[PDB]
RNA sequence: GGGGGGAACCUGGGGAACUGAAACAUCUCAGUACCCAGAGGAGAGGAAAGAGAAAUCGACUCCCUGAGUAGCGGCGAGCGA
RNA sequence: CUGUUGGGAAGCAGCGCCAGAGAGGGUGAAAGCCCCGUAGGCGAAAGGUGGGGGGAUAGGUGAGGGUACCCGAGUACCCCGUGGUUCGUGGAGCCAUGGGGGAAUCUGGGCGGACCACCGCCUAAGGCUAAGUACUCCGGGUGACCGAUAGCGCACCAGUACCGUGAGGGAAAGGUGAAAAGAACCCCGGGAGGGGAGUGAAAUAGAGCCUGAAACCGUGGGCUUACAAGCAGUCACGGCCCCGAGGGGUUGUGGCGUGCCUAUUGAAGCAUGAGCCGGCGACUCACGGUCGUGGGCGAGCUUAAGCCGUUGAGGCGGAGGCGUAGGGAAACCGAGUCCGAACAGGGCGCAGCGGCCGCAAAGUCCGCGGCCGUGGACCCGAAACCGGGC
RNA sequence: GCUGGGGCUAGGAGUGAAAAGCUAACCGAGCCCGGAGAUAGCUGGUUCUCCCCGAAAUGACUUUAGGGUCAGCCUCAGGCG
RNA sequence: GGAUGACCCCAGGCGGUAGGGGAGCGUUCCCGAUGCCGAUGAAGGCCGACCCGCGAGGGCGGCUGGAGGUAAGGGAAGUGC
RNA sequence: ACCCGGUGAAAUUGAACUGGCCGUGAAGAUGCGGCCUACCCGUGGCAGGACGAAAAGACCCCGUGGAGCUUUACUGCAGCC
């Protein structure tokens, strides 16, 4: 959810940027690794419950 | 797991049957329609669920029966849906029409009537109606039927 | 509203690419409708001429052929280096072309 | 667009719990004076339509 | 102040037939196609002599649902709140 | 930035650098950093808009008490003839009104599906009223949209040429090259055209220009053919030619042998269609249904419109729908129910596998597939019917 | 009588010394555009490959008879054995 | 047989129109892809007596061509004359 | 008309390496069988055949196709009473 972090990484060819509210499986399966905020980890836990 | 590993299970996505695309396919030329006649035609054939070649149909030769209604239509009267005793066991304390509506057992806009299939619990049930058998069972397992309107 | 032209008649430019890469020369002319420039001494092609006034001998002449404007880069007259063009608003308010390397003006 | 319910069938026919089709017996609308009590009595009941005809009618009743 | 124009859209005044009913006339197609008048950036509608059964709601328009229900129908084909 | 191959670097190689910018397009081939851009920012003297913020103006406002003055007229209302509505004369109300008759001002009048009572709802015969809705001439953004027979009828000087008296009909036609460097001059020729020279990385890229298939035409070569009977091939063997215990091309002789498609009981058929080639050309989509199937959940399953978010992110939303109970025309009853006088008889109905944990399953949702219904519904084709014009 | 120029009458309508003649080179109902992709139980046509199975031209009814509905006969899936 | 297509063994079936079923080929487009092939030559074209495949087809090599193409695995259709 | 110079169409056309008899064949065969006959290619002519060309038979029947017309067919409407 930190937009400064998202602005800083989003132009790297090997990085896809999301806010946790946008977490979707296609972008998960698209990418080889999954890096998350604890604040986004929290949102993830809330949605799959 | 990678994007290239995503695949449906066998048989989940079947391929369509394509007609009129050559002799090898088993469906060429006539496209499985046979030869000539209605029904082989674009648009062919009257509704096979009814039509019978001009004779009086199986349906229309049977007689009418019952009140069909008349303008201005259906008469407004109270309606009943029945819920059996066995479907009350998930409940504790007191079952209501609103609570039974929430559970997915009773449909909105239906007065409640309790029926006798199943066994009675020590529940305080609030219903518009009770079958005789549903009363006796409830008034015997320590249940508290509450008729109302 | 206009064809953007990063190079002018007749500043000094490097031809950065093509057969004449590395050449330094004066912009003889700028062709906005073609997004081209002509650089003195670069892109010399042999044009055939009929006997006539101006060429009573016939034969051929030499002609500078045009260059696509993106093959060309001004040489900054301050530091003498080829550079991209920046914009800068003067004290009066006018904008001028300056050097991305040092900062000198290119006119 | 969505199928329309055939009202002729809806007024003649009932689909039972297991999906049979039931109709009133035919033949006592009139001309009854010289039919036996057995014939009047037996035609007074419903019956189960033959299977092919039953499936045709059921398709005309998509929202029962 | 009016006149005339404007791709579609809108309202009002008029308003078919092929077709479907495996013929055909009621019915259907359909108040559709089309003609005409007018309006405008929209138009119509609109502040209950309403709904309809809740001792209730609360202008009108528009979407979802109600619902292919209620009913209508040479109780046929179909039509349809 | 450099080196390198190359006509050309953006390729390949070395060493760097920017990124709130690695969307995209160009540049001589394939470029984040060369160009145009992109992210992120900035901008109107004048005209238009301004539904938002502010300010004005118009405008707006009590209680009992008595009085019974007023409360929309050829109207309500009734009858005749009709329209509208789901209502086709139906028990036919309601709303509208062409004809006739024709009130009252609240103690008045209309409605709740003939009618009457009761009980309630509402105030007719004057007008106006944003927003949410529709459309796409216009502008922009975006495509598991087209890519010159496609996509608009028109990528191009197209509603043109041309056709028609007229309404009206209505085409074909895109590409040299990186750059015109578009071939000076000489030669044959009236010219056209060609041969040289020249340009170019390439000139069967030379303008009748990218690629340049096929039918079709021609030139040259190999084999073959003038005693021979044929759906034109095939099987065999031999001869010649070609590439190097094999193969290719050719065919003299011998054996066998009734084109394709369509329609038919039956066709080589003297029955249909096709001159030949290239290109276009016919079972689809929406919504419902019905079976099957791949998964999710399971007495439950599932949302719709919208709302928020995003800018190829997804979530919210439970209204509603299907299922959980049936039988009966219905009142109604209910694991039953209906017919019946019945405790009769009958119709239609009612009842998981393994050790509380697990698997499975009613059902339901989505995906897929077969087929059905509605639509023009596999494509092409009438003779005709109707409307408005010419 | 023939003829120039200027005019009027047209689609279920004109005009016709009458042939259903003529109304812009086919008139027992003009043309154009539209409804419109009318409808056609008729005729044609329907495009890659391989593998397994494999019919029918009968019965009943049908304003039906060269068209249909059901049955018969083919095929596939699950079940029975 | 080995053990759930791991391949082998032996056995039997395998004419086919309407038609049912099954398995595949190829065309356009999307994900895969800020990737990968590509001027040491993309697509398309013209040959081939070679390789794989039952076949539809796929390879490979020579010539032309001169800037595009696009895998394993999946998705969608204006998909084969 | 024919010959030479100039210019140069057409309908049609599955492909053709396209003979006779007597048979056979979907019943009238250049194309099947058996025999007979026949070197290759044209030009001027004739019309017996190619069930020759042209035109999806007008006759005829069939279609629950169409249209014109008629009447004491049906049902309407104008008009008139
Ligand atoms: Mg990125
Ligand atoms: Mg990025
Ligand atoms: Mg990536
Ligand atoms: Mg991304
Ligand atoms: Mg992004
Ligand atoms: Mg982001
Ligand atoms: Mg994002
Ligand atoms: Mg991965
Ligand atoms: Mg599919
Ligand atoms: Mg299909
Ligand atoms: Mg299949
Ligand atoms: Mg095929
Ligand atoms: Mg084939
Ligand atoms: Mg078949
Ligand atoms: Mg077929
Ligand atoms: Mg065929
Ligand atoms: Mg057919
Ligand atoms: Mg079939
Ligand atoms: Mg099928
Ligand atoms: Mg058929
Ligand atoms: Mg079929
Ligand atoms: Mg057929
Ligand atoms: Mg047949
Ligand atoms: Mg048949
Ligand atoms: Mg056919
Ligand atoms: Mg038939
Ligand atoms: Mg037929
Ligand atoms: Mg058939
Ligand atoms: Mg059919
Ligand atoms: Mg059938
Ligand atoms: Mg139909
Ligand atoms: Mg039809
Ligand atoms: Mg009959
Ligand atoms: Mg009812
Ligand atoms: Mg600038
Ligand atoms: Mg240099
Ligand atoms: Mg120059
Ligand atoms: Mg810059
Ligand atoms: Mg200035
Ligand atoms: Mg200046
Ligand atoms: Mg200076
Ligand atoms: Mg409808
Ligand atoms: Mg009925
Ligand atoms: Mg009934
Ligand atoms: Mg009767
Ligand atoms: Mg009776
Ligand atoms: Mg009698
Ligand atoms: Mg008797
Ligand atoms: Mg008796
Ligand atoms: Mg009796
Ligand atoms: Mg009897
Ligand atoms: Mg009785
Ligand atoms: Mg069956
Ligand atoms: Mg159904
Ligand atoms: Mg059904
Ligand atoms: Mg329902
Ligand atoms: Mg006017
Ligand atoms: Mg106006
Ligand atoms: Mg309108
Ligand atoms: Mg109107
Ligand atoms: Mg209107
Ligand atoms: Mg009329
Ligand atoms: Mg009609
Ligand atoms: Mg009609
Ligand atoms: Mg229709
Ligand atoms: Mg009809
Ligand atoms: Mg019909
Ligand atoms: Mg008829
Ligand atoms: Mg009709
Ligand atoms: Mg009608
Ligand atoms: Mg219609
Ligand atoms: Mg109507
Ligand atoms: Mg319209
Ligand atoms: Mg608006
Ligand atoms: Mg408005
Ligand atoms: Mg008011
Ligand atoms: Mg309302
Ligand atoms: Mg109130
Ligand atoms: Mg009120
Ligand atoms: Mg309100
Ligand atoms: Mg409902
Ligand atoms: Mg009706
Ligand atoms: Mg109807
Ligand atoms: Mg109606
Ligand atoms: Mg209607
Ligand atoms: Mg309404
Ligand atoms: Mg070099
Ligand atoms: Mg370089
Ligand atoms: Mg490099
Ligand atoms: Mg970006
Ligand atoms: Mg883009
Ligand atoms: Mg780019
Ligand atoms: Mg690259
Ligand atoms: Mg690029
Ligand atoms: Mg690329
Ligand atoms: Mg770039
Ligand atoms: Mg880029
Ligand atoms: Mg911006
Ligand atoms: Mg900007
Ligand atoms: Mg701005
Ligand atoms: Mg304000
Ligand atoms: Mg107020
Ligand atoms: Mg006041
Ligand atoms: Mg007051
Ligand atoms: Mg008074
Ligand atoms: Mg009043
Ligand atoms: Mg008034
Ligand atoms: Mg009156
Ligand atoms: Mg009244
Ligand atoms: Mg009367
Ligand atoms: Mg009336
Ligand atoms: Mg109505
Ligand atoms: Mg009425
Ligand atoms: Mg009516
Ligand atoms: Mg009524
Ligand atoms: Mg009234
Ligand atoms: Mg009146
Ligand atoms: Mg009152
Ligand atoms: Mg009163
Ligand atoms: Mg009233
Ligand atoms: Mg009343
Ligand atoms: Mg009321
Ligand atoms: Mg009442
Ligand atoms: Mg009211
Ligand atoms: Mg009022
Ligand atoms: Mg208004
Ligand atoms: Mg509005
Ligand atoms: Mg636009
Ligand atoms: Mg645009
Ligand atoms: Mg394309
Ligand atoms: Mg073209
Ligand atoms: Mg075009
Ligand atoms: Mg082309
Ligand atoms: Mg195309
Ligand atoms: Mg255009
Ligand atoms: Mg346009
Ligand atoms: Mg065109
Ligand atoms: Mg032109
Ligand atoms: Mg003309
Ligand atoms: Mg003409
Ligand atoms: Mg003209
Ligand atoms: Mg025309
Ligand atoms: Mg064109
Ligand atoms: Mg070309
Ligand atoms: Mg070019
Ligand atoms: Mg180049
Ligand atoms: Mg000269
Ligand atoms: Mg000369
Ligand atoms: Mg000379
Ligand atoms: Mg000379
Ligand atoms: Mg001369
Ligand atoms: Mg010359
Ligand atoms: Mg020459
Ligand atoms: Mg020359
Ligand atoms: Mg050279
Ligand atoms: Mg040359
Ligand atoms: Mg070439
Ligand atoms: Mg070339
Ligand atoms: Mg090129
Ligand atoms: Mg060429
Ligand atoms: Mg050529
Ligand atoms: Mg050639
Ligand atoms: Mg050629
Ligand atoms: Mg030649
Ligand atoms: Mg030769
Ligand atoms: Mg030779
Ligand atoms: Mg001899
Ligand atoms: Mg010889
Ligand atoms: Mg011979
Ligand atoms: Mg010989
Ligand atoms: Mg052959
Ligand atoms: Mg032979
Ligand atoms: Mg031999
Ligand atoms: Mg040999
Ligand atoms: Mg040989
Ligand atoms: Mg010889
Ligand atoms: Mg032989
Ligand atoms: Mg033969
Ligand atoms: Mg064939
Ligand atoms: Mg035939
Ligand atoms: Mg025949
Ligand atoms: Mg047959
Ligand atoms: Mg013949
Ligand atoms: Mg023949
Ligand atoms: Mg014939
Ligand atoms: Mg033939
Ligand atoms: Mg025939
Ligand atoms: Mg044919
Ligand atoms: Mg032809
Ligand atoms: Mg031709
Ligand atoms: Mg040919
Ligand atoms: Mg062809
Ligand atoms: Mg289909
Ligand atoms: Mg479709
Ligand atoms: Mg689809
Ligand atoms: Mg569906
Ligand atoms: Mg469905
Ligand atoms: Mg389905
Ligand atoms: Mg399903
Ligand atoms: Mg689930
Ligand atoms: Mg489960
Ligand atoms: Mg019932
Ligand atoms: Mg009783
Ligand atoms: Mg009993
Ligand atoms: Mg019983
Ligand atoms: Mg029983
Ligand atoms: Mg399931
Ligand atoms: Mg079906
Ligand atoms: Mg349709
Ligand atoms: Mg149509
Ligand atoms: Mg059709
Ligand atoms: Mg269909
Ligand atoms: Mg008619
Ligand atoms: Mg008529
Ligand atoms: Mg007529
Ligand atoms: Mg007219
Ligand atoms: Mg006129
Ligand atoms: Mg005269
Ligand atoms: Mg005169
Ligand atoms: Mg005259
Ligand atoms: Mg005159
Ligand atoms: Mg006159
Ligand atoms: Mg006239
Ligand atoms: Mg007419
Ligand atoms: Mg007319
Ligand atoms: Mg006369
Ligand atoms: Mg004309
Ligand atoms: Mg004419
Ligand atoms: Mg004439
Ligand atoms: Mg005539
Ligand atoms: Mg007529
Ligand atoms: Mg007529
Ligand atoms: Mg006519
Ligand atoms: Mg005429
Ligand atoms: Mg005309
Ligand atoms: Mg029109
Ligand atoms: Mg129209
Ligand atoms: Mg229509
Ligand atoms: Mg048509
Ligand atoms: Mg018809
Ligand atoms: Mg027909
Ligand atoms: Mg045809
Ligand atoms: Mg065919
Ligand atoms: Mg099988
Ligand atoms: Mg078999
Ligand atoms: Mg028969
Ligand atoms: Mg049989
Ligand atoms: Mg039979
Ligand atoms: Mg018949
Ligand atoms: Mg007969
Ligand atoms: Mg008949
Ligand atoms: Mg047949
Ligand atoms: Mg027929
Ligand atoms: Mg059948
Ligand atoms: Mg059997
Ligand atoms: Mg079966
Ligand atoms: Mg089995
Ligand atoms: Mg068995
Ligand atoms: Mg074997
Ligand atoms: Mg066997
Ligand atoms: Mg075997
Ligand atoms: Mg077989
Ligand atoms: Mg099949
Ligand atoms: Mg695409
Ligand atoms: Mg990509
Ligand atoms: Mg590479
Ligand atoms: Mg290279
Ligand atoms: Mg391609
Ligand atoms: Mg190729
Ligand atoms: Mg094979
Ligand atoms: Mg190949
Ligand atoms: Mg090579
Ligand atoms: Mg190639
Ligand atoms: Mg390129
Ligand atoms: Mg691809
Ligand atoms: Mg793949
Ligand atoms: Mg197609
Ligand atoms: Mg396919
Ligand atoms: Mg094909
Ligand atoms: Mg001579
Ligand atoms: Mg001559
Ligand atoms: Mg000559
Ligand atoms: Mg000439
Ligand atoms: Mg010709
Ligand atoms: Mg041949
Ligand atoms: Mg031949
Ligand atoms: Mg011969
Ligand atoms: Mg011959
Ligand atoms: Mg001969
Ligand atoms: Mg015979
Ligand atoms: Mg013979
Ligand atoms: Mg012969
Ligand atoms: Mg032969
Ligand atoms: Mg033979
Ligand atoms: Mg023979
Ligand atoms: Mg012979
Ligand atoms: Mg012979
Ligand atoms: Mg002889
Ligand atoms: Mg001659
Ligand atoms: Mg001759
Ligand atoms: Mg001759
Ligand atoms: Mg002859
Ligand atoms: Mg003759
Ligand atoms: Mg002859
Ligand atoms: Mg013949
Ligand atoms: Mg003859
Ligand atoms: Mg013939
Ligand atoms: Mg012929
Ligand atoms: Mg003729
Ligand atoms: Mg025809
Ligand atoms: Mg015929
Ligand atoms: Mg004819
Ligand atoms: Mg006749
Ligand atoms: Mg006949
Ligand atoms: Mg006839
Ligand atoms: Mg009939
Ligand atoms: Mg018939
Ligand atoms: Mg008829
Ligand atoms: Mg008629
Ligand atoms: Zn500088």
């Amino acid at each position: 959810g930190n937009e400064l972090v998202r602005r800083a990484a989003r132009n790297l060819p090997w990085v896809v940027t999301l806010a946790p509210e946008g977490l979707n499986v296609y972008d998960i399966v698209r990418t080889e690794r999954l890096v998350m905020d604890l604040d986004a980890w929290e949102v993830f836990q809330n949605r799959i419950g | 797991m990678k994007l290239s590993d995503l695949r449906p299970n066998p048989g989940a996505n079947k391929r369509r049957k394509r007609v009129g695309r050559g002799p090898g396919s088993g469906h060429g030329k006539t496209a499985t329609r046979g030869h000539k006649g209605q029904k082989s035609r674009s648009g062919g054939l009257k509704d096979p669920r009814r039509f019978e070649g001009g004779r009086s149909t199986t349906l229309m030769r049977l007689p009418k029966r019952g009140m069909q209604g008349q303008v201005p239509g259906e008469i407004k009267r109270p309606r009943y849906q029945g819920v059996n005793l066995k479907d009350l066991a998930r409940f504790e304390g007191e079952v209501t029409p609103e609570l039974l509506v929430r559970a997915g057992l009773l449909k909105k806009g239906y007065r409640l009537k309790i029926l006798g299939e199943g066994e009675a619990k020590p529940l305080k049930v609030v219903a518009h109606a009770f079958s005789k058998s549903a009363l006796e069972k409830l008034k015997a397992a320590g249940g508290e039927p509450v008729l109302l309107e | 509203m206009r064809v953007k032209m990063h190079v002018k008649k007749g500043d000094t430019v490097l031809v950065a690419s093509g057969k004449y890469k590395g050449r330094v020369g004066k912009v003889k002319e700028v062709l906005p409708k073609k997004y081209a420039v002509i650089v003195e001494g670069v892109n010399i092609v042999k044009k055939a001429v009929r006997v006539s006034p101006k060429y009573p001998q016939g034969g051929f002449i030499e002609k500078e052929a045009p260059l696509h404007a993106s093959k060309v880069r001004p040489i900054c007259p301050a530091c003498g280096k080829p550079t991209r063009v920046r914009k800068k608003f003067l004290e009066n308010g006018k904008k001028i072309r300056v050097c991305a390397k040092c900062g000198g003006a290119l006119d | 667009p969505k199928m329309k319910t055939h009202k002729g069938a809806k007024k003649r026919v009932k689909i039972t719990a297991s999906g049979k089709v039931v109709a009133m017996k035919t033949g006592k609308r009139h001309l009854n004076w010289q039919k036996s009590g057995k014939e009047i009595r037996q035609k007074g009941r419903k019956f189960v339509l033959a299977k092919p005809e039953a499936e045709r009618i059921k398709l005309l009743l998509p929202y029962e």
